[PDB]
């Protein structure tokens, strides 16, 4: 049968790409402090399968981690644009999901989902480490629903 | 705890003795149970590639002993 | 196919040498002279030289990985040339390479080829020795000799090496 | 006096470099003073390399064996002993 | 009152000389450090099991809001 | 023939690795993806420009001492040599020029890269 | 049969290079008062095998400036020549006896690094030609006291035949006679290996990624496998030179179980030194190696001739 074959062929790379989750190294204000206490051994996010890496070239996740005023918005679309596929973006905390405590001001772009898609939004100012876990077990359980193949067979 | 490293490490020395060991039965097997025979100098090609004649069967690494003088 | 093994790295080795003698940017300069420096350690060693083929091999790798880092510092344009890029560059290589292709086709052909002077072309193992059965390398006792026999060749070649660091500074000591 | 002060102050500077020194004298001297160094020589020469091609004998070659376990010939009990 | 970081006069007894020299060459302090983390190789690591285990919070935590009633 | 077999296999099996790397998974090429990366803003000038080498002297001299180690490397050979004492004597001639060249460049400050 | 012996050597290699990775992050985690991976597979025995499914069912980029030939031969050359270098080591019985094992090795890890060279070069981008740049002087620090170095040992082997080695240590370990010298080989292999202290011309926190920041993918992973097959290469190295096992003709598993130990306990080590140590200056790197090393090396060369001499002791020639 060729459904089953296809139903198990998903599983296996979407347990692999969600059991295998890089993030790019990106941070971008307060948000990074609460990013760098799940990397902290209390969290530990490596024993999930989750490392950081420099560049993105060799990253799977951008977690946009701060505040993205205007000025920084042409080069957070660049790494994005950079990333090879298939990638995410896990949106961190109020100034990145809306614009936060700045959403009025003149120079910063309110929620990066304006400029780049967004899978997942982490709601906090800043989300405690363990709630920006909780956002990264969530999206693992999105890339496990994932039916790449399936519909690719039935096309 | 320190000692849930040890499987992983188990894993790397199990891949990394099968080489040593595939290379030494392997030896044996091709040259008659034997250890594969040297040849670092033109001598000891030389008796090899006597052995070869003497053998009859073409094999440099099979032997022949008192059973072949008459 | 394998008796003529010295003649197919022979092959690759002149072509190599038509890479980097038509000049392309230095890089690619560079690996054509490490394919031919692979290859001549190749063919020397099939000759029964083990430690020399090694050595020129080790020594030419040394010596391209400083004539890389001089070519990006110094020998490096916007536009770095391959082989195609540039119509000198690729007359050259294709002026080479049939060259060499016809040297080839017709010394297979004939067993011997004319180009210039005479050469036969059974295959380079007729010329080989028939006897060999001592205990030793040849090539080693005669490199290991540098040092009971070569007092003079040691002493010319360590003084000119030491002059040679002596110079070096002396000429890049604006 | 200026032996010892010269000695420490580069002991305390680069050791490395007063160790260098120190192993590269030894060996240039050492070799010249060893009482072991003139049997490195005789052990080179007693290693056969080569076949010994037997000599014509002629007649008068008394300190020349005829069989190989002949009293006559170099020995290598020095060898065995070393 | 002020206390200087890095001030201080090494001495130059030929026993401290030597101390020194053993340390430059055979890389003592360097050792000292491996010993470091070697020791934590061996402590219980401060991970905890999420989601099954949570960080402690208090009553005082503020989170997702809500609207009461009597 | 054992040695080439071993030295084709290892670059196929690598050859092949890169096959699948490219034919197997699903691309999306777009000018912005490809673009050369520079931490988010365009560069600024080729990459081919010329890049200052503050160890050029240094690389040099390695081409010259990167040949005495070929002059020194047939020295367990020469030991093998019943004519000892000059085998001895030549061995450390060539270390100890080696040496002397190697202190005059470090005292004339060739070791110090240009600023 | 010599092929099922060659694919008898590269498949557990390269599950030995996925597992060192899963090795690397515990040890590492345990060192950092952490764990490391344990969730994906028991103890984290599965997260190797995600891992390379995951990066070779990425997509894969040539970057629009990259010279493309270039950008692909130089990850092939790096893992096939990673390979290559296992194929005169003596485990106890070399794939390959070599005459001039050693030699072999010396000229292969030379070429070896052009394939950080041509791949730094073909990616046409700043950070990947400052990662480069820095093999060479990477190479240029190293590479002349790793050659003197392991002639002082082969003075006492007598041979450039990887096994004459564990003839030479049948009574002793050479790293008694020649500690010094081991000293210095080990650091040696950390600069060869690209390995902290000396990960340069990667340098994460200076280059990003250095001369491999254009690669993704599948092409990555090669790169990725060459360096950790390169670490478990050389502690091999290491251990036969200094560290010899002994051989038993008739029992030479005896001999592969204890020389694997030490293996595996070398290349432990080079997972603690990069826990334990901050970077070097690669400028700092050169002067190490030239102003330090080379010597005390040059020295103890010479010393390593005389002995053998003044003692009555210089090995056979075969
Ligand atoms: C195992 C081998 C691993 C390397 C595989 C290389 C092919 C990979 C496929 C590929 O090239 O990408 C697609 C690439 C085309 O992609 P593209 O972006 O459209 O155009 C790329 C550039 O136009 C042209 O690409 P370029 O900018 O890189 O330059 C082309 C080429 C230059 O090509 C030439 O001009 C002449 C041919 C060069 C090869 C001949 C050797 C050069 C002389 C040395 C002698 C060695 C003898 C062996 O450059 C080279 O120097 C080739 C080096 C090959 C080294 C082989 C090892 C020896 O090639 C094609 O398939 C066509
Ligand atoms: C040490 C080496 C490790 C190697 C690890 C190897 C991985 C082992 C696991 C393989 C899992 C099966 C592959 C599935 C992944 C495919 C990537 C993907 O997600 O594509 C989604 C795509 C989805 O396509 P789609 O049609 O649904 O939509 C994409 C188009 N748009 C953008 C418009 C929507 O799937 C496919 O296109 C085809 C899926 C076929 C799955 C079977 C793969 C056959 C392999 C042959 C490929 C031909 C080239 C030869 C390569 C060598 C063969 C081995
Ligand atoms: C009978 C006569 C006998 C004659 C012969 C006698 C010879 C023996 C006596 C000679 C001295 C023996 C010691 C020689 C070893 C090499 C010493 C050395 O080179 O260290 C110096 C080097 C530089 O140190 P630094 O302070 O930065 O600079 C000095 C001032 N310019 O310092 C360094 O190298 C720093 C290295 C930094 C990187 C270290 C990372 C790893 C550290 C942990 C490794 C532990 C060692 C394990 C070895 C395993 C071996 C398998
Ligand atoms: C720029 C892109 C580069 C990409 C890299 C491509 C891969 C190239 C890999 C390196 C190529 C050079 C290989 C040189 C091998 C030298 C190894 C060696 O010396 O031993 C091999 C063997 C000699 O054995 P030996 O012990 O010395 O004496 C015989 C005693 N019975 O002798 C043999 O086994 C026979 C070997 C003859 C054929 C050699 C062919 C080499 C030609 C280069 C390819
Ligand atoms: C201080 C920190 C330094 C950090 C630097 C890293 C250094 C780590 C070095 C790791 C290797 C150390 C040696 C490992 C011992 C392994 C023991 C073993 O498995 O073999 C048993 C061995 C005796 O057997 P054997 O070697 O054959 O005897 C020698 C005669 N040729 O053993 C005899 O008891
Ligand atoms: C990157 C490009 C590299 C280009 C490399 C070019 C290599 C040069 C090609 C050399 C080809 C040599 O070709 C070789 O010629 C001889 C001719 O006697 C053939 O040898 C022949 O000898 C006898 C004659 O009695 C025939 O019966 C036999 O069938 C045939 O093998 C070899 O089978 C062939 O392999
Ligand atoms: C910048 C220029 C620097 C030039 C430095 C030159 C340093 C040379 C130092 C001398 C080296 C050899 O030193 C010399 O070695 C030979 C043998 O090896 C020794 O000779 C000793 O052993 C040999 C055999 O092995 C015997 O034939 C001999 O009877 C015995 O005395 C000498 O006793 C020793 O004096
Ligand atoms: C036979 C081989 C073994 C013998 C050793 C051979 C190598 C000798 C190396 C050079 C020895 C003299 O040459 C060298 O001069 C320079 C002067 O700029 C000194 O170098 C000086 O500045 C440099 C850089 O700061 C440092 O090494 C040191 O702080 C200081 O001494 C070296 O201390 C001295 O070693
Ligand atoms: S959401 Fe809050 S914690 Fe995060 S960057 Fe903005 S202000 Fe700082």
């Amino acid at each position: 049968r060729g459904e089953y074959v296809v139903a198990k062929l998903d599983d296996l790379i979407n347990w692999a790409r969600r059991s295998s989750l890089w993030p790019m190294t990106f941070g971008l204000a307060c948000c990074a402090v609460e990013m760098m206490h799940m990397a902290a051994p209390r969290y530990d996010m490596d024993r999930f399968g989750v490392v950081f890496r420099a560049s993105p070239r060799q990253s799977d996740v951008m977690i946009v981690a701060g505040t993205l005023t205007n000025k920084m918005a042409p080069a957070l679309r660049k790494v994005y644009d950079q990333m090879p596929e298939p990638r995410y973006v896990v949106s961190m905390g109020s100034c990145a999901n809306g614009g936060g405590y700045y959403h009025y001001s003149y120079s910063v772009v309110r929620g990066c989902d304006r400029i780049v898609p967004v899978d997942i939004y982490v709601p906090g100012c800043p989300p405690t480490a363990e709630a920006l876990l909780y956002g990264i077990l969530q999206l693992q359980k999105k890339i496990k629903r994932e039916k790449r193949l399936r519909i690719w067979y039935r096309r | 705890m320190w000692f849930e490293v040890l499987p992983g490490i188990a894993v790397m020395g199990v891949c990394l003795f099968i080489p040593g060991m595939a290379t030494a039965r392997i030896h044996r097997f091709s040259n008659g149970g034997k250890e594969k025979r040297v040849a670092h100098y033109p001598y000891q090609w030389y008796l090899m590639e006597r052995d070869r004649r003497v053998s009859g069967v073409n094999r440099s690494y099979v032997s022949k002993g008192l059973e072949n003088i008459d | 196919m394998m008796l003529y093994i010295v003649f197919i790295l022979s092959v690759i080795f002149v072509m190599g040498f038509v890479g980097f003698s038509s000049k392309p940017s230095p890089i690619y300069g560079g690996l054509g002279l490490i394919v031919s420096g692979g290859v001549g350690c190749g063919i020397v060693l099939n000759f029964g030289g083990s430690f020399l083929g090694l050595m020129v091999f080790l020594i030419y790798l040394g010596g391209m990985m400083v004539v890389f880092g001089y070519t990006t510092a110094m020998a490096t344009e916007q536009y770095p040339e391959i082989w195609l890029s540039n119509k000198a560059v690729l007359g050259a290589f294709v002026t080479g390479l049939l060259m060499e292709f016809f040297m080839v086709y017709y010394v297979l052909k004939d067993k011997e080829v004319e180009v210039v002077f005479e050469f036969n072309g059974l295959g380079d193992w007729v010329i080989y020795d028939t006897g060999d059965s001592g205990f030793f390398s040849e090539e080693a006792m005669g490199i290991a000799a540098l040092y009971s026999y070569g007092t003079w060749l040691v002493i010319v070649t360590g003084w000119s090496l030491l002059i040679g660091v002596v110079v070096i500074m002396e000429i890049t000591r604006g | 006096e200026r032996v010892a002060a010269f000695l420490k102050n580069v002991w305390a500077k680069e050791p490395v470099l007063v160790a260098s020194f120190a192993i590269a004298g030894l060996a240039v001297i050492l070799p010249t003073l060893s009482p072991y160094t003139k049997y490195s020589l005789m052990i080179n020469r007693a290693t056969p390399y080569n076949y010994p091609v037997p000599l014509r004998d002629d007649g008068n070659m008394p300190d020349v064996p005829s069989h190989p376990q002949d009293p006559q010939g170099p020995s290598l009990e020095w060898l065995k002993r070393l | 009152t002020y206390k200087y970081v890095n001030l201080r006069e090494p001495s130059m007894d030929m026993k401290s000389v030597t101390d020194r020299a053993a340390q430059t060459l055979l890389w003592t302090e360097l050792i000292r450090g491996l010993g470091m983390t070697l020791s934590y190789l061996f402590r219980e690591p401060a991970t905890i099991n999420y989601p099954f285990e949570k960080g402690p919070l208090s009553p005082r935590f503020r989170g997702e809001h809500a609207l009461r009633r009597y | 023939m054992n040695l080439m077999l071993a030295l084709l296999t290892n670059f196929t099996l690598a050859t092949l690795l890169v096959i699948i790397a490219f034919w197997l998974p699903q691309l999306n090429v777009y000018s912005e993806k490809t673009s050369p990366y520079e931490c988010g803003f365009d560069p600024m000038g080729s990459a081919r420009l010329p890049f200052s080498m503050k160890f050029f002297l240094v690389a040099i001299t390695f081409l010259l001492f990167d040949l005495e180690i070929a002059l020194l490397l047939p020295l367990p050979w020469a030991s093998q040599t019943a004519n000892l004492n000059t085998m001895l004597t030549m061995a450390l001639f060539l270390i100890i020029l080696l040496a002397v060249s190697l202190a005059y460049e470090w005292t004339q400050k060739g070791l110090e890269w240009t600023e | 049969m010599f092929m099922i012996n060659i694919l008898m050597l590269i498949i557990p290699i390269l599950l030995a290079v996925a597992f060192l990775t899963l090795v690397e992050r515990k040890v590492l985690g345990y060192m950092q008062l952490r764990k490391g991976p344990n969730v994906v597979g028991p103890y984290g025995l599965l997260q190797p095998i995600a891992d390379a499914i995951k990066l070779f069912i990425k997509e894969p980029l040539r970057p629009a400036t990259s010279s493309a030939s270039m950008f692909i031969l130089a990850p092939i050359m790096a893992l096939g020549l990673a390979l290559t270098m296992w194929i005169p080591l003596p485990m106890p019985y070399p794939l390959i006896n070599m005459n001039l094992g050693v030699l072999f090795m010396l000229a292969m890890s030379s070429l070896a690094v052009y394939s950080i060279l041509w791949s730094g070069w073909a990616s046409n981008s700043k950070y990947a030609l400052i990662g480069a740049l820095r093999a060479v002087a990477q190479t240029i620090s190293y590479e002349v006291t790793l050659a003197i170095i392991l002639l002082s040992v082969l003075l006492m082997s007598g041979s450039f035949t990887l096994s004459t080695l564990i003839t030479t240590q049948e009574q002793m370990w050479l790293i008694l006679p020649a500690w010094p010298l081991a000293m210095m080989w080990f650091i040696s292999t950390l600069a060869e290996t690209n390995r902290a202290p000396f990960d340069l011309t990667e340098g994460e926190s200076e280059l990003v990624s250095g001369f491999n920041v254009e690669y993704a993918a599948g092409p990555f992973a090669l790169f990725f496998m060459a360096e950790y097959a390169n670490i478990i290469m050389m502690n091999i190295f290491t251990a036969i030179l200094f560290l010899g096992t002994s051989h038993n003709p008739h029992m030479p598993e005896l001999y592969t179980i204890n020389f694997t130990i030490k293996s595996l306990l070398l290349t432990m080590s080079f997972l603690w030194i990069r826990a334990s140590y901050p970077r070097f200056r690669y400028d700092q790197l050169m002067h190490l190696l030239w102003k330090n090393f080379l010597p005390l090396t040059l020295a103890l060369c010479m010393w390593h001739v005389s002995l053998p001499i003044l003692t009555s002791g210089i090995p056979p020639q075969t």
